[PDB]
RNA sequence: AGUGAUUCUGCGACGCUUGCCAACGCCAGAUCACUCUGGUUCAAUGUCGGGGCGCUAAAUCACUUGCAUACGACUUGG
RNA sequence: AAGCGUUGGAUUGUUCACCCACUAAUAGGGAACGUGAGCUGGGUUUAGACCGUCGUGAGACAGGUUAGUUUUACCCUACUG
RNA sequence: UUUCUAGCGAAACCACAGCCAAGGGAACGGGCUUGGCAAAAAUAGCGGGGAAAGAAGACCCUGUUGAGCUUGACUCUAGUUU
RNA sequence: ACUGGAACCGGUACGGACUCAGGGAAUCCGACUGUCUAAUUAAAACAGAGGUGACAGAUGGUCCUUGCGGACGUUGACUGUC
RNA sequence: GCCUCUAGUCGAUAGAAUAAUGUAGGUAAGGGAAGUCGGCAAACUAGAUCCGUAACUUCGGGAAAAGGAUUGGCUCCAGUG
RNA sequence: GCCGUUGCGACAAGGUCGUAACGAGUAGGAAGGUCGUGGCGGUUGCGUUGAAGGCUGAGCGUAGGCUCGGCUGGAGCUUCCGUCAGUGCAGAUCGUAAUGGUAGUAGCAAAUAUUCAAGUUCGAUCCUUGAAGACUGAAGUGG
RNA sequence: ACGUUUCCGACCCGUCUUGAAACACGGAUUGCGGAGUGCUUGUCUACUGCGAGUCAAAGGGUGUUAAAACCUUGCGGCGAA
RNA sequence: UAAAUAUCGACUCGAUUGCGAUAGCGAACAAGUACCGUGAGGGAAAGUUGCAAAGGACUUUGAAGAGAGAGUUCAAGAGAACGUGAAAUCGCUGGAGUGGAACCGGAGACAGUUGAU
């Protein structure tokens, strides 16, 4: 018999199976279509979700009720220190897809880049790339490397640079770097290979990959919640209070025939830690490293003259201090704080007005995110609260 | 009372030890003993002490219905193991007896290897358990016979 | 030196051979009539011994980390 | 052309029915009249009890009414991880 | 509590066993026919199926099988009246 | 020993925990207290006080016992049972 | 009811961890029965002093009807042999 | 071609042989059984130089079953002729005894709670001593 | 040959049933036990002895490898109308 | 008012085409016992070392059970729950197979077994 009253099914079946992501790092499943006319550029970057704040911005949106009016908007900070280009690889089309043709590594690879090849780096002899490094300063090795570069220039249809994050500058526990393959867009294959060769061992800043008021994509793994029931995993209706044997379940998990449980029914299992790709996150600001003169006050604006950095009072909770370049995206970003986010250039030809809208920040909230912060700076806090018993005893 | 399932290759440079109707769970002790196959005597004793200290796991290869998973299980190329302390104690006592037998026969104790080991089910002991609606069900213990043959390895 | 859908080609150089006539001229060849020999058929791999250049690593447990976690697993450090 | 939707309620155990309101629309159906080791137990459908009619009586009544125990998965498969 | 560990340790159930579509068949197959397919060993849940388990259907019918009760059924009888 | 009163004091509050009916307007049933299907029905079912009727003056009435004999009855109509 | 003294016990297989489902407790913004056969379950009320208390009634009740105010500590005053 | 049944026939035999045709089978009926089991009256033999019983290779028979070999075992067993029977099991939710998968699984969760040091011991969460922390709370976990 | 591998065939037995592999019932596994019998009375059939007869009963006599065997009937049963 | 007649309930005897420890009486044995029910009453299971205890002295590890040697013995693999010791079920060693059943009949091959005056 048909169900008495219609109702849409719970959940999106195209996001199943709800299983733990195969990898901790976000896999880039597609890259933006390559246009040969545009200048050579990278198509992706890596960062860490530091935390969230809110900002006040003047809105320029003709026809809207908030035109020429200030609005408060929540934003996410992603710390994106410069990435080191460690290798170049290329792909050749075959009747079964693109296939990696060869990979050329830089002569000198950072210790934190080589750590990624290890599970017990400290306990090992650290022999990775030791023989490869000697090829660059050898007659035959140089010939092989040049032949590989020629193969890349001659046969490949797409070029990717292997780039790795830098972890020592962050002054945090982890030292093992993250490696990723970023496709190079723009220019012909020969120009791409030459550009990668020049940039081998060199640092790339985020502002050379992304621009202001640009819509990007965030690829990563969402916050994990462990094993969860159907009510919290699929958002099914709770059963009446009088239910025997539990009410946080699905009453009927299938009809008599077919005499099997279908894959479309809600079942308890892992919730969270799923791979996701969210599109159309707008960039509200690209701030410089706070350790440089340009970034001394990367938390201030043209109309808020107080000299402050982006890091909130007391530091970013559970993350640390953002002392490197950062991107302020609008809205929420997948994963918890400290999660590694893969930022990717949009594959769409943006046409909506919100894609080209100019962002004019008037103020950035910096108060403490532990508790209810009343002040934007320690200087303001001390000025308001005057002098304390500690100071009096210090005198 | 229980004959050895095997005979030593050369009875001169070998010793034997036995135990019958031991009140230790047969399945647990059988898995623990099968974990000891081929080990040198000192390695076997160290392994049993590690099992007692939770530093090494006994892999449950046959009676693994409902057994949990652990990290130490990787070293045995399986996914289910445990730490049967009572079985470890009984096997340690048996190995001590075999060591004493080797000393008695005048063999180099530091070159002994476990040539043969076997565990067999013994006669069960009977107890009662009381169930709902005035019913009584058996509450049985499953003891084992344990036997070991050590041989001098060159 | 060329070939990218990774092996295969062209050019050499060097080795080992390879054709016909005198001419079955001359020697050798036979297992008795066939029963698995091409009258030792060919391939694939494993292992054990001698040599020729040639190299001198990692996982794992246990601690630790918490972005992860029913247990395994996952992310870190020595 | 079944891709996607086809609702909130009053009365009734009700499926149906009827009305109130909103709505893009308030379409019709199957899956052992889908779905009780998923629930509930209002009805039906034991034993207690009351009324009407019937029967000399015990008792009868898809006539009405009130109260009336809802057991077991640790196995195989399927499904979820 | 479940979960994992140390110790201890049952029971129900069990022809043989356990992936499906259609067909035909005792008219709703795990086995048969034609197809879809098909790769160890396992942990935690689950309640679609096993027309799952509990019980020689308490419903209905049959039996020249009963029993409780009733009476204007047949045949008797304690008691009582004469 | 309990009762009444006055000033002052604090703090989210004073029966500071604890202990202990939510209230009202009606309909149906049973008057009420009470009793009952131990292990699915606590009820409108039974009882009940009150009402009516029947029989019985003892050589009697109602019952039990195979019989002998016995109970109401240590009773006598304002009694006894139905 | 809660705490304590004399007296008596720590006997209920233990350890780690705190997933789902569960059993038993504690809360929940705005709305307030729209849930459901049905306000099932839960919440609400409550002690004491003063005031006030309807229909109906067998005049005995209804009645704690309904519904209001007060309540702590400290320093004092008065009354009651 | 071989096996057997039926009919016919030859042969001095309860037997052998020849010959032609034939060969489905539930319920059921007959026949043969040097198929098997346990007794009795007789007969033929074997056995501590290893009987019965038990495990299992070389064979025989269409089959029921049988013979021999090897190992275990330690005291009985057996041919054939008559005759007798408590004479052959896969089932009966069969009787009785034992044993599996489930399975090292369900589970050992009400009654607030234990900790430190020491003693004894081969061995102590659980026994004992001391210190601490809690509970029953006099209509008690008391007498 | 109850080992392995190939090609063909191959649904689980017993039972009631028109029809069972059945989503019909019994059957988890193994050992041992387990069901047309005794007797009385008929009838037919086969064999044996005698034959218008046959069998003889209870009983008696004898018998000591004495519950046996052997001997024994004016009369009794069946048959001869 | 004896005899011929009935009857193994009691006492004492002799036999058997009967059963051979799930059979035969319920009871081959501390059997109308253990145990169960308030009671009337119900009611089992349970035979076997060896000719002879000669029932394993002594050494050794362990707290001990127990084990390794040794000894007794025709024999202890007859060691006390002891004659024999089956099937189901189970563990080990070696070989071989192993894609959602497994088993099975027919026909080869392989491994293997066996015979050849």
């Amino acid at each position: 018999s048909h169900r008495k009253f219609s109702a849409p099914r719970h959940g999106h079946m195209g996001f199943t199976p709800k299983k733990r992501s195969r990898t901790y790092r976000g896999r880039i499943k597609a890259f933006p279509k390559d246009d040969k006319s545009k200048p050579i550029h990278l198509t992706a970057f890596l960062g860490y979700k530091a935390g969230m704040t809110h900002i006040v911005r003047d809105v320029d949106k003709p026809g809207s009720k908030v035109n020429k009016k200030e609005v408060v908007e929540a934003v996410t900070i992603v710390e994106t220190p410069p990435m080191v280009i460690a290798g170049v690889t290329g792909y050749v089309d075959t009747p079964q897809g693109p296939r990696a043709l060869t990979t050329i590594w830089a002569e000198h690879l950072s210790e934190e880049a080589r750590r990624r090849f290890y599970s017990n780096w400290a306990k090992s002899k650290k022999k990775a790339f030791t023989k490869y490094a000697k090829k660059w300063q050898d007659e035959d090795g140089k010939k092989l490397i040049e032949a590989d570069f020629a193969k890349l220039k001659k046969y490949c249809s797409s070029i990717r640079v292997i780039a790795h994050t830098q972890m020592k500058i962050l002054r945090r526990r982890q030292k093992k770097a993250h490696l990723v393959e970023i496709q190079v867009n723009g220019g012909t294959i020969e120009q791409k290979v030459d550009w990668a060769r020049e940039h081998l061992e060199k640092q790339v800043q985020v502002d050379t990959v992304f621009a202001q008021d640009e819509m990007i994509d965030t690829i990563g793994v969402t916050r994990g919640h462990g094993f969860k029931g159907v009510t919290s995993r699929w958002h099914t209706k709770k059963l009446p209070r009088k239910t025997h044997k539990g009410l946080r379940k699905v009453a009927c998990i299938g009809a008599w025939h077919p005499s099997r449980v279908a894959f479309t029914v809600a079942r308890a299992g892992q919730k969270g830690f799923h791979h996701r790709t969210i599109i159309n996150n707008k960039i509200y600001r690209i701030g410089k490293s706070a350790l440089t003169e340009e970034g001394k006050n990367n938390g201030s604006t043209e109309f808020d003259l107080t000299q402050k950095t982006i890091t909130p009072m007391g530091g970013f909770p559970r993350y640390g201090i953002v002392n490197q370049d950062y991107i302020m995206l609008r809205g929420a970003v997948l994963g918890p704080k400290k999660r590694l986010i893969t930022l990717r250039k949009s594959l769409i030809t943006q046409t909506k007005r919100v894609a080209h809208e100019k962002i004019n920040l008037k103020w950035i909230d910096t108060s403490s995110k532990t508790g209810h912060g009343r002040f934007q700076t320690t200087a303001e806090k001390r000025a308001f609260m005057g002098k304390l018993k500690r100071d009096f005893l210090a005198e | 009372k229980v004959h050895y399932s095997r005979a030593p290759e050369n009875s001169t440079k070998s010793c034997k030890a036995r135990g019958s109707d031991l009140r230790v769970h047969f399945k647990n002790t059988h898995e623990a003993a099968m974990a000891l196959r081929g080990m040198p005597l000192r390695r076997a004793q160290a392994f049993l002490n590690h099992v007692k200290e939770h530093k090494e796991i006994v892999p449950f290869r046959r009676f693994h219905g409902g057994i949990g998973r652990a990290a130490q299980t990787k070293q045995w190329n399986t996914t289910q193991g445990r730490w049967p302390v009572k079985s470890a104690d009984f096997l340690l006592d048996l190995l001590k007896n075999a060591e004493s037998n080797a000393e008695y026969k005048g063999l180099d104790v530091d070159h002994l290897v476990i040539e043969h080991i076997n565990v067999q089910r013994a006669a069960k002991l009977r107890r009662r358990t009381y169930r709902a609606h005035g019913r009584i069900n058996p509450y049985m213990s499953s003891p084992c016979h344990i036997e070991v043959i050590l041989a001098e390895k060159e």
